């Protein structure tokens, strides 16, 4: 069944669950032919594959070259990530397989079904949240992994870096939302936010600024601001 | 020619002969129905006049045997029967015969409405979908389910028509997950014709089969099935041509003998409009989307 603002609380419960955005797998320019007709350049994309629990991301790389004379890209990305999620699954030991896997659009959902029926077990669900994941190319490590990649690959990361050592991950997670919101908002600000103090560093095994427990609360204020502002700034209110 | 004849009829009830109906009231006397084509399929089904409630029904052939209905007060219904004593049933046949107290078949010569919507229905494939096998005839009522409802309860009171699941293993080859997915045609030619009907005439069958019954009686799980038999047909992007022009002709005298009245409620507005419009075999059906058009346009 669909995942909404009612049952919230079961994404931090004790049963495996992923999340899978597909927003970011198929990413083209488009430009001008020189006889001035126009052209996709397709460019390397990723899957967003994430436990909301523990943080754990699966980023899973689509180099350009698994389009090549392919033909319907925006529907065979759907079942390009369903075959790449499959194979997560099953490259997984049962004890760590996901007993249900949450898609944040709905034409995700017969791709994955069809694709995972050896896993009748395994519940795929839509949701009605709006999930900000699409932004997860606003953080400039993942990014930077994803561009310079020449070969399919998958790279295993923690979104959450280190924080579950003092938040719960329902906390982590809301940090989280906010920051992929305020990113997919206005990109140049949030990032201007979460930097402007160059005594707070990333460390090299971290994806966000060491920011301290007072420090977070400060940055996630100015983060809302900066949603309302954009907010306001939209609207005209 | 053939008859069934009845003990009498002593509860007021509108009996269905084919495609053909009547009423006969309570106590009156009627001694059942002669002149049937021999050479075909039929059925002969009920509504009782004071509960509408179950219709209900028998499929013979009459070559197969001498039937015959009576009421069964215990039972509540007008059953089929059979009387291995031939001599007592031409004697039985024809002094009601002489006494004329039988309905005549009423087939216009023109007319081959039943035979085309039976052109694939003998009785060796209606027994492959009923289970009750110590009577040569068949009973099929409004409530009976369908093995596949039974999966999503009596399975001896149960209507066996193929299971049809697009998201089963069974229509998905691994490593072909998209293709066969959106292109049904590896599930309706290599699994379902080439092994589970074995030709094209036992697919039409019980396709056939499934809405002589949602027609007849209502049964929502038949009319399931008859949709999904389409349905795989036109989502198909390989398809026999002999098939989909046989198609179009079934479908077309489907539609075409549909009670107006009964259309919200017999055909499935997204399966057509998918079929007609969106599917492989948009362009293949033309006799049915003109008459589709011409009689059921809100539908569309
Ligand atoms: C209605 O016809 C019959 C009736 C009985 C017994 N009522 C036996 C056999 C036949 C043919
Ligand atoms: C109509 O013919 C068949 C029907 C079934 C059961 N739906 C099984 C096998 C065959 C040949």
């Amino acid at each position: 069944g669909a995942m909404n603002s009612s049952n919230y609380a079961e994404l931090f419960n004790n049963d495996i669950k992923l999340f899978v955005d597909d927003t970011n797998v198929y990413r083209v320019t488009v430009h001008k032919t020189f006889e001035g007709n126009v052209a996709t350049k397709a460019i390397n994309g990723c899957i967003f594959t994430l436990n909301p629990k523990t943080g754990h991301l699966f980023l899973k790389i689509i180099h350009t070259s698994v389009w090549a004379g392919q033909k319907r890209l925006s529907q065979l990305a759907k079942w390009k990530t369903a075959e790449e999620v499959s194979a997560l699954v099953r490259s997984l030991p049962k004890e760590e397989q996901p007993k249900q896997i949450i898609v944040t659009r709905k034409a995700m959902l017969d791709p994955l079904e069809v694709h995972m029926l050896d896993f009748p077990n395994i519940a795929i669900r839509p949701t009605e949240l709006r999930l900000p994941f699409s932004a997860a190319m606003s953080i400039d490590k993942l990014s930077d992994v994803v561009m310079k990649a020449t070969e399919p690959q998958m790279v295993l990361f923690n979104i959450y870096d280190d924080w579950l050592d003092r938040i719960s991950s329902y906390t982590a997670f809301s940090r989280l939302t906010l920051l992929l919101r305020a990113l997919k908002t206005n990109e140049e600000s949030a990032k201007m936010i979460l930097l402007s103090d160059p005594t707070i560093t990333i460390k090299s095994y971290h994806l966000w600024p060491s920011f301290t427990d007072e420090q977070w609360i400060t940055i996630e204020s100015q983060m809302r601001d900066l949603i309302l502002t954009e907010y306001g700034r939209k609207y005209n209110v | 020619m053939n008859t069934v004849p009845f003990t009498s009829a002593p509860i007021e009830v509108t009996i269905g002969i084919d495609q053909y109906s009547f009423n006969v009231k309570e106590n009156q006397p009627f001694h059942g129905i002669k002149d049937i084509p021999i050479g075909h399929v039929h059925v002969i089904h009920f509504q009782h006049a004071d509960n509408s409630s179950m219709r209900y029904g028998y499929w013979f052939d009459c070559r197969m045997g001498n039937f015959y209905i009576q009421y069964d007060p215990k039972d509540g219904l007008y059953k089929m029967m059979e009387e291995r004593d031939g001599a007592k049933f031409e004697n039985i046949v024809h002094n009601f015969k002489e006494r004329q107290m039988m309905v005549s078949y009423p087939k216009i010569d023109e007319d081959d409405t039943w035979y085309n919507l039976t052109e694939f229905v003998q009785m060796d494939k209606i027994r492959k979908i009923v289970r009750k096998d110590e009577n040569q005839f068949s009973y099929v009522d409004s409530s009976m389910t369908t093995v596949q409802e039974n999966e999503l309860s009596d399975p001896a009171h149960s209507l066996n028509y193929t299971v049809i699941n697009f998201k089963s293993r069974e229509a998905i080859r691994p490593g072909h997950e998209m293709e066969d997915f959106l292109d049904k045609s590896y599930y309706l030619n290599t699994v379902m014709l080439q092994g589970i009907f074995k030709n094209s005439s036992n697919y039409f069958g019980e396709l056939q089969f499934a809405f002589l019954n949602a027609m007849f009686f209502g049964n929502y799980g038949s009319s399931l099935q008859w949709h999904a038999m389409i349905e795989l047909i036109c989502s198909s992007a390989t398809v026999p041509k002999h098939m989909l022009d046989k198609l179009d002709e079934i479908l077309y005298y489907q539609i075409k003998t549909l009670p107006e009245q009964y259309s919200d409620i017999l055909l499935n507005e997204r399966v057509w409009n998918i079929c007609l419009y969106s599917s492989f075999q948009k362009n293949s059906l033309h006799n049915t989307e003109k008459i589709m058009e011409n009689k059921y346009p809100e539908l569309l």
